[PDB]
C-alpha cells in the first residue's frame, strides 16, 4: 500500500 | 574557505531550503510559536486526563485501527516527502525501484523527524493545532496504549535540544533520504555519491549555523540511529499488542487522538 502511494506520487 | 566548491555547498543548501518550504507547509518554525504559546490565533485546548478529554470533544481490534488510520492520514506527509525528494539533485535519476525504495524506508524516519517538532517534553500538538495532548496522560493510558508513544517523546525532547531550525532540517531529511544502506537496493554508489555532497552541505550548514555546538553533525548523524530504532519497534509493538490478553477496549476520542500520531 504505502509503495503504491510512492510510485503513485513520482509520477 | 569561501571558494566554489563551498559556495556550491550554499547553494544545495538554499536549494533544499527553498524546496523544503514549498513541500512541507507544516515547518518547524510554525509547531515551536504554537507550543510556546505565540500564537493567539485559536490557542490549542490542553488535553491532560479523562476529564479534559470529554471537555475536548473538538476532534479491526482496536491497535489496528488506530494504526490504519495513522497510515491513511498519512498519506498527504508521504506525498510532501516524495515531492521533496524529486527537488533532490540526482534523485530522480537513480532507478525507478531505488528511489521506491529510499523512500519507502526514509518516510517514517521523516514523520518522526517532523512529529518531533511538534513536541515538547509536556505533550504533543494534535487536531491540526487546536489541541496539546500531554505526555504524561499518553503514558497513564492502560496497556499496551501507554507505552505508544513514550519513546517518541524521549527522541523528540532530546532532538529538538540540539535546536536545529528549518534550514538545517532541510538538508538532514534529505540526507535520511539517500540512505546508502536501504534493504534491496540495487545501485548503491550512485546513492552514495549524493549523500556525499548532502553530507558536505550539511557538514558547512551547521557550522555556519551552530557555533555552540561542537560535534553537532556526529550528533546528527546519531540521531538518525534512533529514528530507525523507533521505526523498527513498531514491529515489537505488534507482537506486543497480539500477545495482549488483557482489556484493549480504548475511549473513542482517545483512538482519533492516537490516529493523528505516529
Ligand atoms: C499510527 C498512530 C499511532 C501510533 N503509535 O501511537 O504508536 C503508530 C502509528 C503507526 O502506524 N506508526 C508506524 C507505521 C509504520 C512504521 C512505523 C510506525
Amino acid at each position: 500500500g504505502l509503495e503504491d502511494i510512492i510510485r503513485k506520487a513520482l509520477m | 574557505q569561501l571558494n566554489p566548491e563551498s559556495a556550491d555547498l550554499r547553494a544545495l543548501a538554499k536549494h533544499l531550503y527553498d524546496s523544503y518550504i514549498k513541500s512541507f507547509p507544516l515547518t518547524k518554525a510554525k509547531a515551536r510559536a504554537i507550543l510556546t504559546g505565540k500564537t493567539t490565533d485559536k490557542s490549542p485546548f490542553v488535553i491532560y486526563d479523562m476529564n479534559s478529554l470529554m471537555m475536548g470533544e473538538d476532534k479491526k481490534e482496536v491497535a489496528i485501527r488506530i494504526f490504519q488510520g495513522c497510515q491513511f492520514r498519512s498519506v498527504e506527509a508521504v506525498q510532501e516527502i516524495t515531492e521533496y525528494a524529486k527537488s533532490i539533485p540526482g534523485f530522480v535519476n537513480l532507478d525507478l525501484n531505488d528511489q521506491v525504495t529510499l523512500l519507502k524506508y526514509g518516510v517514517h524516519e521523516i514523520i518522526y523527524t517532523m512529529l518531533a517538532s511538534l513536541m515538547n517534553k509536556d505533550g504533543v500538538l494534535i487536531s491540526e493545532g487546536q489541541g496539546f495532548m500531554t505526555r504524561e496522560f499518553l503514558k497513564s493510558l492502560r496497556k499496551p496504549f501507554g507505552d505508544f508513544m513514550e519513546p517518541k517523546f524521549e527522541f523528540a525532547v532530546k532532538f529538538n535540544a540540539l535546536e536545529l531550525d528549518d534550514s538545517d532540517l532541510a538538508i538532514f531529511i534529505a540526507v535520511i533520504i539517500l540512505s546508502g544502506d536501504r534493504p534491496g537496493l540495487l545501485n548503491v554508489k550512485p546513492i552514495e555519491d549524493i549523500q556525499d555532497n548532502l553530507l558536505q552541505a550539511l557538514e558547512l550548514q551547521l557550522k555556519l549555523n551552530h557555533p555552540e555546538s561542537s560535534q553537532l553533525f556526529a550528533k546528527l548523524l546519531q540521531k538518525m540511529t534512533d529514528l530507525r530504532q523507533i521505526v523498527t519497534e513498531h514491529v515489537q509493538l505488534l507482537q506486543v499488542i497480539k500477545k495482549t490478553e488483557t482489556d484493549m477496549s480504548l475511549h473513542p476520542l482517545l483512538q482519533e487522538i492516537y490516529k493523528d500520531l505516529y
